[PDB]
RNA sequence: AGGAGGUAAAAAUGAA
RNA sequence: CGCUUACCACUUUGUGAUUCAUGACUGGGGCGAAGUCGUAACAAGGUAACCGUAGGGGAACCUGCGGUUGGAUCACCUCCU
RNA sequence: CGGCCGCAAGGUUAAAACUCAAAUGAAUUGACGGGGGCCCGCACAAGCGGUGGAGCAUGUGGUUUAAUUCGAUGCAACGCG
RNA sequence: CCCGCAGAAGAAGCACCGGCUAACUCCGUGCCAGCAGCCGCGGUAAUACGGAGGGUGCAAGCGUUAAUCGGAAUUACUGGG
RNA sequence: UAGCUAGUAGGUGGGGUAACGGCUCACCUAGGCGACGAUCCCUAGCUGGUCUGAGAGGAUGACCAGCCACACUGGAACUGA
């Protein structure tokens, strides 16, 4: 399988394709909505990125390299690497509004709504 | 006391520390502004407020609120910013002058538009 | 009334 | 008139002094929310707390030494002139 | 940060940026304490019989459906209305 | 400067109204949008948020921001610990 | 910012200018300044006054007036009262 962090990509789900421009040029393809948890498949379909294509299947050519085991390589680089760019949606951006501690303040809220009866004639 | 001691270090004077370090007594500065996004306010209070960074032409870089509800504000367009904290805000001590050059007046204001800059309607 | 020894056991949190 | 001498601005060089900006990276601090673990302090806070100092540890903090009170606690039971 | 001293750990003199509208002291009424004193109570002790282990009735939570109506839901709701 | 012609004809806005601080009701949105010099306001009866009407103040100026002194006996010589 | 200066402290003589003087040379003397702050670094035109303030003070020195300094940067001289 493709080595990935946590969803780690069941490979079957690539699509590399070895063309002419020798057969080390490598014209790599990867489907946007491939058991990707949820949230996952949301962020790499969608993208402000480069390389991304509009239907899902990410552009990117192995060129500059003779070597056929490093244009395997090199494209995994740009893989993973190219993953945490898509996963960092504003470094750390869900956001995550909290539901329980909101009405801890608003009780603090009518704490102070209780001092607030103070000094008048 | 000690007046004798007065005669050899005399009384001394606090510094005159200002809230707003936009610049040496400049009433308004233009912005650049940079990075228009949002904010919470501090713990006893809660909303999303619009906020938005600045660059002047000295070369401070600092935040500014946007007052109002809703604004014009795109990604450079150039402002003007005023002194004045917002207490809710932690970490913004600048309110942006809605009516200025680049920021329009509040839609469908009647009472108040003074502030918010909104050019009173003879219609 | 002065004065001498002496007798006590593990156990968090409620969210800044 | 021309020639020659000393003083000199500027320039170049070497050479340090000082300060203003800038710097990959890194340190500690403030603020914000309170999600993770823990529960140190306030009652004797469940091992009294704190100060100085050294060591140790994921964290509050723990331990040793000396000091201070900004510490609590003298309640009952067998006994004698 | 710098100066000075120190073998070293550091010591001494000594800022600002930034951020808050509070921090703090004594004392007062209560509250609470794994603080103390006096006193009470099927609180426990000394004894009797039950639940939870079985079947069934009833109530609630949950679940399925077109409905499985609403409220109550620590003690002080759950054969309650 | 003075006189005459002449239709009231050509000429009023701006902040604020919870308290500090003179001055109130209603509607809409419901810790959302937003308000704010200070304390704070808002979870479907908000005198504080937006609108409407009325009202308080000043007035061809009215408010925000910036700066100075005073209030500040918060550098106290006058006048502190 | 703790020591600072070496025509630098002074004397004699020459010279020099409208005029006194290390203003400038030769020789000799070894002093001068400094904690009531010398030197160093930073900031700044000064005053009459302006504004505030009960006063003492504090901020400030744009406009009117007086003084000083500069004329693109720096150096020198001439002409001329």
């Amino acid at each position: 399988i493709v080595i990935s962090r946590h969803v780690a990509i069941p490979d079957g789900e690539l699509e590399i394709t070895a063309i002419r421009a020798s057969t080390a040029i490598h014209l790599r393809f990867d489907i946007r909505a491939s058991s990707l948890p949820e949230y996952y498949k949301e962020r790499l379909l969608a993208a402000s990125h480069h390389l991304i294509s509009s239907d899902g299947v990410i552009v990117i050519k192995a060129q500059e390299y003779r070597s056929q085991e490093l244009n395997r390589e090199a494209a995994l680089a740009r893989l993973v690497a190219m993953i945490k760019e898509l996963t960092t949606e504003k470094k750390a951006r869900r956001p995550t509004r909290p539901t329980r501690a909101s009405k801890e303040r608003r009780l603090a809220s009518k704490a102070q709504k209780s001092s607030v009866k103070a000094m008048r004639g | 006391a000690t007046v004798n001691q007065l005669v050899r270090k005399p009384r001394a004077r606090k510094v005159a520390k200002s809230n707003v370090p936009a610049l040496e007594a400049c009433p308004q500065k233009r912005g650049v502004c940079t990075r228009v996004y949002t904010t919470t306010p501090k713990k006893p209070n809660s909303a999303l407020r619009k906020v938005c960074r600045v660059r002047l032409t000295n070369g401070f870089e600092v935040t500014s609120y946007i007052g109002g509800e809703g604004h014009n504000l795109q990604e450079h367009s150039v402002i003007l910013i005023r002194g004045g904290r917002v207490k809710d805000l932690p970490g913004v001590r600048y309110h942006t002058v809605r009516g200025a050059l680049d920021c329009s007046g509040v839609k469908d204001r009647k009472q108040a538009r003074s502030k918010y800059g909104v050019k009173r309607p003879k219609a």
